DNA sequence: CAGAGGATGTGGCTTC
DNA sequence: GGAAGCCACATCCTCT
């Protein structure tokens, strides 16, 4: 709990063997994330064993992630630069899968961990026609 | 309205009084920005943006290389080439098309 | 500069 | 009626 490099900077997950970090509450998606997602384990895990995320909720049984995979090395494991790639839906958040390929293998569970969306965290505001015809119906389709 | 980049080009290639800045090459769907500077300028006036300049011109059609709309001609100095089928977008043949707006071959 | 692409902010529009 | 979403850039940067 007050094992990480810095203040409430791990939370816990459903299982009591791990932690991981605390993720934004909204973000952008495709954005690097401010702080490393790291997942912590509290047992002894061997050096090496990997760990995957995975997103989802109601929307998106699962959410394209881009390097939800990371080894364990000294208890922890630190994912570089997570990213969320997949949006969760206007006003709801993804729910994080922590899977660590321990054998067996074990399961964590992060809820109503981050909310992703484009913008993110933001800051309050016969007959025949010619070309320009056709470019104009163009324009327009969406 | 709202009006993406590729088509305000699309417009200014289909009309004769643009083909002093911006014209067809004469191969397909190719097209050189003669005066990149006005190209960006009257880009920058259909989305009322003062400051654009072509360096940021080139950026969007840079962001469609991915999306297979437009492509770059390797070695020519503002050249580019539409690549998504703009035959059944129009209904003209690249030559039909040059033909309407007199197009003369450029190498 | 020209030119590939990443990182972010900006504005018009649409949708719960 | 709007805050919250989407989209398509606009801006800025890196190097030779």
């Amino acid at each position: 709990e007050v094992l990480a490099d810095h203040p409430g900077e791990l939370v816990r997950t459903d299982s009591p063997n791990f932690l991981c970090s605390v993720l934004p509450t909204h973000w952008r998606c495709n954005k690097t994330l401010p702080i490393a997602f790291k997942v912590v384990a509290l047992g002894d895990v061997p050096d090496g064993t990997l760990v995957t995320v995975m997103a989802g909720n109601d929307e998106n049984y699962s959410a394209e992630l881009r390097n939800a995979t990371a080894a364990m090395k000294n208890q922890v494991a630190r994912f570089n630069d997570l990213r969320f790639v997949g949006r969760s839906g206007r006003g709801k958040s993804f729910t994080l899968t922590i899977t660590v390929f321990t054998n067996p293998p074990q399961v964590a569970t992060y809820h109503r961990a981050i909310k992703i969306t484009v913008d993110g965290p933001r800051e309050p505001r016969p007959g025949s026609l010619s070309f320009s015809e056709r470019l104009s119906e163009l324009e327009q389709l969406r | 309205g709202p009006i993406q980049l590729w088509q305000f080009l699309l417009e200014l290639l289909t009309d004769k009084s643009c083909q002093s800045f911006i014209s067809w090459t004469g191969d397909g769907w190719e097209f050189k920005l003669s005066d990149p500077d006005e190209v960006a300028r009257r880009w920058g006036k259909r989305k009322n943006k003062p400051k654009m300049n072509y360096e940021k011109l080139s950026r969007g059609l840079r962001y469609y290389y991915d999306k297979n709309i437009i492509h770059k001609t390797a070695g020519k100095r503002y050249v580019y080439r539409f690549v998504c089928d703009l035959q059944s977008l129009l209904g003209y043949t690249p030559e039909e098309l040059h033909a309407m707006l007199d197009v003369k071959p450029d190498a």
